[PDB]
């Protein structure tokens, strides 16, 4: 299972999922937080293996951008930024804990919209939607 | 139950650009731990000629490729480098910079200016992030 | 349940699917019709919100084409269509409606090749083969 | 049971353009409810000199953006803009221009031109479809 | 189900697979193989359907490019060659076949690291991981 | 049980150009069966002038298009052409054009070249494979 560190968490510690659900980020492709995923083990990868980079690699990076990130999704947010409707801000991740027995879900970002966090009345039916995934994740 | 979690981007000082606002006029781009790019709006003039050479910037050798392939990749999508520094300003055409500039983010203004400085804490809400380079690229 | 006007139709008034047969337009990405559906929604929210349109935005759909269709889709299209296959052209579908009970199913497009739609015994194939498939959805 | 529908395109008439044909030398692009080019297949020819002017036309800013918006993404896959008209003439380098031609339709010809009309009910068959355009961006 | 010939495999002569493995190809596009069978494909039909060609088609084939391959999983295996990792080399791909009964599976292509073929040991949990797969298919 | 199966290319001689590599210096890209193009590494001069002419190239007219698109889009991601024959070299942009050879194949040289040859069983190890061009279009 996936585990993400106090190095890479803000305010938090050891807050770290199941690879069950990490699973579903080579499967569906609409989803925000893999393409962070993907950052983070590039990175990792590229400072462990390359050694002493030469005042940054601008080439690496330029190449793993076509590879890696969802371009397209990426064009999403910044046309729906662009034309006014809550979007996606790529800090703000929410998801499920189901604290009685520890199994989780994959995080959707948050809605920002006016510069303004909105709150969860304001999306809360997608919130029941996801929860009656788990009921079908139940059996 | 519901739980919120926020990224913490400067693990990607390295391997990745990352950029913040501070005010509605200032931007910051940021290379490493030393170097970065001031992106300004203002109304006052540094330099007079209009002649920007970006060919003999390569060809001079004595620069920093990083440094200028994130102002090169701006200009696809006038100068003055004598000396080997950096600056770069866009007077107000105006339709494309400012898309740009706000795509980075993410009027009554004569002058857009780039140049170069030490990495200080300088943005003061907005954290890091690296999701406007990946949108510019 | 997305439902489809009168004025987005020709020949008929009102005729529209649940929304558990939508909600294959965005796990799926080898379907013909989808595209439609993202046009005409980014079509209402551009009529909608953005007020008084000054001679057209051309902009705005230029960057709207990178983020919500497929041009690979439409490329195979042109590329059948220059080699002489039966191909899509984005005006006709068929689908299956189940007149008993009302539950259909997301529609595929018509075959145009040579300037003339083929009939349905030219591919009744597929037209099994999706019967079989509401067969194993009705369990 | 089958059925099948058939979708009318014409709802998109703002926010997207629409293409569709009348004969096999004319075709017809749309913008707005007003405005829209002819593409025409002919053997005269209704200019002579051999200099076309496209950065002049954008400079002059008396123009429709997107009416020549389109033509410059034709372009990009001589002219005569003088008193504000717009014609594009491409004499006959043949096998790509009929094969962009062709692309929007979804020999012994001399000459295609672009030129601005008003709208008509022009095309008698093919129903308007936005196809083409997305194809060509 | 798609069977291949002797003139497109080494050292065999006819092996193929069931209908039912090979329709993976148009759902999960992480998959290495399906661009083979798309250019076997188009190879077949571009030399069936057209006849006498003008010494060789380059812009039918430039074309067909962008309308068949995955541009990013190629670039991903790029990436892990010029990086130090195990990535592919499209020209040879291992299975699971089920000798007892003879169900198969889409074959996964081999990891090429260093100019050697690393060897079933060091990725056997891949071989468990897909016979689990295939344990679950089972019911 | 685990099984193995190997890929035979040359099913795909037309259609689709194949490659493949010979010694760390030599590589070769094929045409049809009678056709294709040596890149080579070489101390050597082969040249002299300093101008390479290619649109003048396409202009000729007398050429094979198959085997010269190829170089075109080499050179978009000096040259000598007198006669019909096909001649271009690099020398050491050293850093783009290596990597561009390494992506065919998929120090202290001065020279790479490219240069019509007819077809041979020329590659030793490596099986014909069209996936460096895939790559490099
Ligand atoms: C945002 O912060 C910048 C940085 O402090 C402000 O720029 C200053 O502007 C004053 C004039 O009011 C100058 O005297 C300072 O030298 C500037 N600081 C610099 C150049 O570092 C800016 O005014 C602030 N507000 C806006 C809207 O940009
Ligand atoms: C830079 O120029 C702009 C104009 O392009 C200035 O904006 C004007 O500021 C004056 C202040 O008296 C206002 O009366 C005008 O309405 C503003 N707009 C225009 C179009 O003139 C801007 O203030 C200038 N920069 C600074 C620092 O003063
Ligand atoms: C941005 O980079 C340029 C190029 O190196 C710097 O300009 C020179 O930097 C060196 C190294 O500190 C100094 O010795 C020179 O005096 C600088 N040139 C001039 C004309 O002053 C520039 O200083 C850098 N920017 C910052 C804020 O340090
Ligand atoms: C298709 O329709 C067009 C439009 O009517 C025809 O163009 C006409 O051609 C005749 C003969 O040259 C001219 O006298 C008319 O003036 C043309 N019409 C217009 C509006 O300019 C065309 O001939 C028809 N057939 C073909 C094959 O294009
Ligand atoms: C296409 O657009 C051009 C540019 O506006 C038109 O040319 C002028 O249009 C105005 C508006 O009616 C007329 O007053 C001018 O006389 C036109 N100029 C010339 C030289 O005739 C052109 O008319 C438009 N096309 C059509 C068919 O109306
Ligand atoms: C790899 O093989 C090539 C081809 O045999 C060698 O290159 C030269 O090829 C010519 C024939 O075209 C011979 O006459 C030369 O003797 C070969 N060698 C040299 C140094 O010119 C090449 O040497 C071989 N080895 C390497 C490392 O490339
Ligand atoms: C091609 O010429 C270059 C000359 O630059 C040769 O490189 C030299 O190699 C020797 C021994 O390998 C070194 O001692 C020199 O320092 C190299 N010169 C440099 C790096 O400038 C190269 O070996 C030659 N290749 C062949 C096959 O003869
Ligand atoms: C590569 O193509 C060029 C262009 O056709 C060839 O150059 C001429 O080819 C013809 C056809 O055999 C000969 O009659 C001429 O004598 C060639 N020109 C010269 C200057 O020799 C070239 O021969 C081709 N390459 C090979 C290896 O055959
Ligand atoms: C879910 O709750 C448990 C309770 O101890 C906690 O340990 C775990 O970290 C929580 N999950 C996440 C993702 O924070
Ligand atoms: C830029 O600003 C204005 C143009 O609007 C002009 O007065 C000024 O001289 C220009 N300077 C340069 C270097 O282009
Ligand atoms: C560099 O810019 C200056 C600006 O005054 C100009 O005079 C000079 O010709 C330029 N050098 C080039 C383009 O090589
Ligand atoms: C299927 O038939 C029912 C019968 O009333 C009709 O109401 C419904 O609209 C039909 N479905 C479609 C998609 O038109
Ligand atoms: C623009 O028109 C002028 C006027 O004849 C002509 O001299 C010039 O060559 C034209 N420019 C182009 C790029 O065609
Ligand atoms: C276009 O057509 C022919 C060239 O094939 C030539 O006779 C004619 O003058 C050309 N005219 C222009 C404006 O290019
Ligand atoms: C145009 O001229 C060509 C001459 O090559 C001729 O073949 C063709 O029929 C002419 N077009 C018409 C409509 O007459
Ligand atoms: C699996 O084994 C059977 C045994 O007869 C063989 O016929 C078949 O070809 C094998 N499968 C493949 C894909 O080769
Ligand atoms: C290429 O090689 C060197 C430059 O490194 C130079 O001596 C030679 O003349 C150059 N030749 C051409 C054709 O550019
Ligand atoms: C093309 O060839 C001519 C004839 O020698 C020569 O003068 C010119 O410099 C060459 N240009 C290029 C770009 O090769």
């Amino acid at each position: 299972g996936y585990c993400l560190t106090r190095w890479m968490l803000i305010e938090a510690e050891l807050k770290c999922f199941g690879n069950t659900a990490v699973a579903k980020c080579n499967e569906k492709h609409d989803e925000e937080f893999c393409d962070m995923l993907r950052l983070f083990d590039f990175n990792k990868q590229a400072i462990r293996r390359l050694k002493a980079p030469a005042q940054m690699s601008i080439q690496l990076i330029n190449k793993a951008v076509n590879a890696l990130i969802n371009d397209q999704l990426i064009m999403k947010n910044h046309l729906r930024d662009i034309m006014c409707i809550p979007y996606c801000n790529y800090s703000k991740y929410w998801y499920l804990n189901h604290t009685s027995s520890g199994r989780t879900s994959l995080p959707k970002c948050w809605l920002i919209s006016n510069g303004s966090y909105l709150n969860e009345t304001q999306f809360s039916d997608d919130i029941e939607q996801q929860a009656d995934n788990m009921i079908t994740e139940m059996l | 139950e519901l739980q919120t979690l926020e990224l913490n981007m400067e693990t990607l000082n390295m391997t990745m650009p990352l950029s913040c606002t501070k005010n509605s006029s200032h931007h910051y781009i940021r290379v490493g731990n030393e170097t970065g790019l001031e992106l300004t709006l203002t109304n006052t003039s540094i330099i007079n000629h209009k002649f920007c050479n970006l060919s003999d910037a390569h060809k001079k050798n004595l620069y920093d490729h990083a440094l200028m392939s994130i102002i090169s990749t701006f200009h696809l999508s006038s100068c003055d480098f004598n000396g080997g520094k950096i600056s770069v300003q866009y007077n107000l055409v105006a339709n494309g910079v400012l898309q740009t500039f706000m795509r980075m983010a993410w009027t009554s203004y004569q002058y857009l200016i780039i140049q170069n400085t030490t990495w200080e804490d300088h943005c003061q809400f907005s954290r890091p992030s690296p999701i406007g380079y990946l949108g510019l690229l």
